[PDB]
DNA sequence: TGGTCGGCGCCCGAACAGGGACTG
DNA sequence: GTCCCTGTTCGGGCGCCG
């Protein structure tokens, strides 16, 4: 039937008509499906026959259902979305299994023609006209209109989501104890009930939902563990995915990357240890989804253990609210992390994967505080609180990071686990300078028109040396200064230098670059046994760094 | 009953469209008590998806009370939409007066504006989605369309009290007198029983200035020299009087970082002239109403934030520290949404305005944890800055 | 054979905004 | 002012769900 629940107002934008697209050729199979459907709708009023007075038209056609048997009508109104007034999405997110509570009895089904049972408002259903072609000249085309929600329509989502809401609200206030997860027209209903009793409040859901006009037929209808829900399969006491199968080329183009990672990270969810890092650096310059492209050693490496990793079984379990969440994180290399939430030791509810690069330079404690702040923003939205966490970092590396580190930042309650690699700052800055230590005063200075530069340093001790650069820029020139006075000095330098740019980067302790001039100076860092950088403002006439300014600026500037 | 008040946007823009974050479980558990009720009132209705706005809504607990409170993020929609005697009193009580403002009815054609969405725990619901229809708290237009009500209500115990100066700032009533604590309480009770029969604590005295002050020694290296000369280099943006022309001579030639190099006659003048001008006050600075206030936050370890309010580049208003728990426990965040707290509560008492703040934090950390720990009932305007660490180093302490 | 819609996820590049250094 | 560098945001493709 059609579902008495009053209908959404909606409007065109302001001077917009409807469209005018003609009907494409169809298969003369979909047409014989459109006819048996488009039929049997007028017949129950969802669909209306239109004449002339009617403009508008938009193609439509079909495809098959997920039972393979059925077809669905779509219709493309892409020209009339474009036109259609804006809505607010009210559905917010996704929801997972880990979040489930266990309960007693869980019932799983899905509403007949969802969207052909809600109405549309009247106002706009002249616009969503459309014709359905048959044998020539023995009958023409036959044009209707839409009296429902279509398939196709920008606002169809959001407005059946909101009137689903309003139908399931008077049976929720009378049973707040029974939940309802409410995925479009797809029902998890579960309670803490015996079998008998909670089968009987099935059927008076089935019978609120009837009075509504939404139909919930038996074939949908799964009373039986495991429920097939959301793309997994729900066991009493456990949760796994639906099987996952990756393409198997010996030729991967840029589409087939993209599926390939993308079923990685969906498979990353409940699949620890999943990595993409090298899958999705193939990806970097590529124009179109047709182009072929050579996997390198890492890449071919990265899918080989991601293939072994799906080979073997894995699942979760349900949400226990009277325990404590952990979200335990471990560290895989080129700024890749993974973890695993659990309430119980090997009992993962869910997994997970982090992996994105944020700034040009940065350092694991860094993309380790970030990992933490998106698994907490992820298990709020889960299960509405916060995780305790077990870190693979040490306390006393964490306490010299955020003592020194000029912005503010945070981890909520965790505990170190001695899971390598560990997580540590591969060098520190001295506070001090240095007493018997080479002082290095550098300086760097490019010409903005022929892009030369220079860069030098004077020191303490009488040694002074410049290196001419070529297609560079004032900044790199000041960490080529830097970089060179590294490399000249011994275990132990204090440094000077007037860019604050340099300063700042160098402060922040990174490990890891997009720069390779970083990546070296990263690397002499690490050797030494102590650094001193200090600053200086730069032509004030301070020395030595006057003297510096002086040898680098030679033949560049003035 | 009451006539309403036409509102209308500023030319050319828009109402706010802003997503809604997530929400800890017992927040959203109070926000559902709470808009029952407010519904059972009139005071919202609910709405569907044709309305295109949205403004993000959440809800604080204070400390010792299992009352929640309602937060509406309102700040995008205000944007689109002063008594000096006040800094000088010994005591000042904020008094949250939002709940006068559902007396009032709101604009018809307005209300699609107010739109708010109420989450739900791992998406087991669509969003279920709400409007106002009186006047809400947090919108900029409610104390100015509540302004002639309040004034009634506020005129005999004004009239009674003329050494009692009370401002009115969002739904915070600031009330502040020169009486002595326990006097003061005694008439801050009396302004609330004044307040039910219409229905339905500060020390602007001991606020101080933070300013700049140079390093005592003894003995100084060129290092120390090196950094007391790019100080004042940067200070002179500030106080044109800075010279630095007598230190900088002192580090002629190419020396070692720990050489100790002796202060001559003229150098230890030149810095002690320096420091009396660092006592002088900022010149040439005024306030304008027309522009905002800017807040520059630099964390300085142990517990220690200093803070600077502007308008204009190096002219500051005000400059000050903020100082808590040295321990081993402290959090970051927590701190810094206490310090950005009482540094818009000291702009709301000097000049009757929120600032926009630069904060030293990552936007993802921020904004995951500084609801949890906000306490008031308006939201200034933030922006996230990678501070370098200078001006961190300009206003450090000894 | 495709070819529709909305949500969320991922990673990528384009197009910004903000700030420091630079020319004469 | 320009040039450089770094940050965020938006929209594009794919994945998953109905
Ligand atoms: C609400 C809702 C539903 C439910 O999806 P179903 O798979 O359940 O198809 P039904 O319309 O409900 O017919 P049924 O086989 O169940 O009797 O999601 C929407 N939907 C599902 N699949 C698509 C799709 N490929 N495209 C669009 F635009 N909408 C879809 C429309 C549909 O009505
Ligand atoms: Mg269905
Ligand atoms: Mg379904
Ligand atoms: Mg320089």
């Amino acid at each position: 039937p059609i579902s008495p629940i009053e209908t959404v107002p909606v409007k065109l934008k302001p001077g917009m008509d409807g469209p005018k697209v003609k009907q494409w050729p169809l298969t003369e199979e979909k047409i014989k499906a459109l006819v048996e459907i488009c039929t049997e709708m007028e017949k129950e009023g969802k669909i209306s026959k239109i004449g002339p007075e009617n403009p508008y038209n938009t193609p439509v056609f079909a495809i098959k259902k997920k039972d393979s048997t059925k077809w669905r009508k779509l219709v493309d109104f892409r020209e009339l979305n474009k036109r259609t007034q804006d809505f607010w999405e009210v559905q917010l997110g996704i929801p997972h299994p880990a979040g489930l509570k266990k309960k007693k009895s869980v019932t799983v089904l899905d509403v007949g023609d969802a969207y052909f049972s809600v109405p549309l408002d009247e106002d706009f259903r002249k616009y969503t006209a459309f014709t359905i072609p048959s044998i020539n000249n023995e009958t023409p085309g036959i044009r209707y209109q839409y009296n429902v929600l279509p398939q196709g329509w920008k606002g169809s989502p959001a407005i059946f989501q909101s009137s689903m809401t309003k139908i399931l609200e008077p049976f929720r206030k009378q049973n707040p104890d029974i939940v309802i997860y409410q995925y479009m027209d797809d029902l998890y209903v579960g309670s803490d009930l015996e079998i008998g009793q909670h089968r009987t409040k099935i059927e008076e859901l089935r019978q609120h939902l009837l009075r509504w006009g939404l139909t919930t037929p038996d074939k949908k209808h799964q009373k039986e563990p495991p429920f097939l829900w959301m793309g997994y399969e729900l066991h009493p006491d456990k949760w796994t995915v639906q099987p996952i199968v990756l393409p198997e080329k010996d030729s991967w183009t840029v589409n087939d990357i993209c599926k390939l990672v993308g079923k990685l990270n969906w498979a990353s969810q409940i699949y620890p240890g999943i990595k993409v890092r090298q899958l999705s650096k193939l990806l970097r310059g590529t124009k179109a989804l047709t182009e072929v492209i050579p996997l390198t050693e890492e890449a071919e490496l990265e899918l080989a253990e991601n293939r072994e990793i799906l080979k073997e079984p894995v699942h979760g379990v349900y949400y226990d609210p009277s325990k404590d969440l952990i979200a335990e994180i471990q560290k895989q290399g080129q700024g890749q992390w993974t973890y695993q939430i659990y309430q119980e030791p090997f009992k993962n509810l869910k997994t997970g994967k982090y992996a994105r690069m944020r700034g040009a330079h940065t350092n694991d404690v860094k993309q380790l505080t970030e990992a933490v702040q998106k698994i907490t923003t992820e298990s709020i939205v889960i299960w509405g609180k916060t995780p305790k966490f077990k870190l693979p970092i040490q306390k006393e590396t964490w306490e010299t990071w955020w003592t020194e580190y000029w912005q503010a930042t945070w981890i909520p309650e965790w505990e170190f686990v001695n899971t390598p690699p560990l997580v540590k700052l591969w060098y520190q800055l001295e506070k001090e300078p240095i007493v018997g230590a080479e002082t290095f005063y550098v300086d760097g200075a490019a010409n903005r028109e022929t892009k030369l530069g220079k860069a030098g340093y004077v020191t303490n001790r009488g040694r002074q040396k410049v290196v001419t650069l070529t297609d560079t820029t004032n900044q790199k020139t000041e960490l080529q200064a830097i970089y060179l006075a590294l490399q000249d000095s011994g275990l132990e330098v204090n440094i000077v230098t007037d860019s604050q740019y340099a300063l700042g980067i160098i402060q922040a302790q990174p490990d890891q670059s997009e720069s390779e001039l970083v990546n070296q100076i990263i690397e002499q860092l690490i050797k030494k046994e102590k650094v001193y950088l200090a600053w200086v403002p730069a032509h004030k006439g301070i020395g030595g760094n006057e003297q510096v300014d002086k040898l680098v600026s030679a033949g560049i500037r003035k | 009953p009451i006539e309403t008040v036409p509102v209308k946007l500023k030319p050319g823009m828009d109402g706010p469209k802003v997503k809604q974050w997530p929400l800890t479980e017992e927040k959203i558990k109070a926000l559902v008590e709470i808009c029952t009720e407010m519904e059972k009132e009139g005071k919202i209705s609910k709405i569907g998806p044709e309305n295109p706005y949205n403004t993000p809504v959440f809800a604080i607990k204070k400390k010792d009370s299992t009352k929640w409170r309602k937060l509406v993020d309102f700040r995008e929609l205000n944007k689109r939409t002063h008594p000096a005697g006040l800094k000088k009193k010994k005591s000042v009580t904020v008094l949250d007066v939002g709940d006068a403002y559902f007396s009032v009815p709101l604009d018809e054609d307005f209300r699609k504006y107010t739109a708010f969405t109420i989450p739900s725990i791992n998406n087991e619901t669509p969003g279920i989605r709400y409007q106002y229809n009186v006047l809400p708290q947090g919108w900029k237009g409610s104390p100015a369309i509540f302004q002639s009500s309040m004034t009634k209500i506020l005129e005999p115990f004004r009239k009674q009290n003329p050494d009692i100066v009370i401002y009115q700032y969002m739904d915070d009533l600031y009330v502040g007198s020169d009486l002595e604590i326990g006097q003061h309480r005694t008439k801050i009770e009396e302004l609330r029983q004044h307040l039910l029969r219409w229905g339905l604590e500060l020390h602007p005295d001991k606020w101080t200035v933070q300013p700049i002050v140079l390093p005592e020694k003894d003995s100084w290296t060129v290092n120390d020299i090196q950094k007391l000369v790019g100080k004042l280099n940067w200070a002179s943006q500030i106080y044109p009087g800075i010279k630095v022309r007598q230190l900088s001579k002192l580090l002629r030639g190419t020396k070692a970082l720990t050489e100790v190099i002796p202060l001559t006659e003229e150098a230890e003048l030149e810095l002690a002239e320096n420091r009396e001008i660092l006592k002088e006050p900022v010149h040439g600075v005024y306030y304008d109403p027309s522009k905002d206030l800017i807040a520059e936050i630099q964390k300085q370890g142990q517990g220690q934030w200093t803070y600077q309010i502007y308008q204009e580049p190096f002219k500051n208003l005000k400059t000050g520290k903020y100082a808590r728990m040295r321990g081993a426990h402290t959090n970051d965040v927590k701190q810094l949404t206490e310090a950005v707290q009482k540094i818009t509560t000291e702009s709301i008492v000097i000049w009757g305005k929120t600032p926009k703040f630069k904060l030293p934090i990552q936007k993802e950390t921020w904004e995951t944890w500084w609801t949890e720990y906000w306490q008031a009932t308006w939201i200034p305007e933030w922006e996230f800055v990678n501070t370098p660490p200078l001006v961190k180093l300009w206003y450090q302490l000894e």
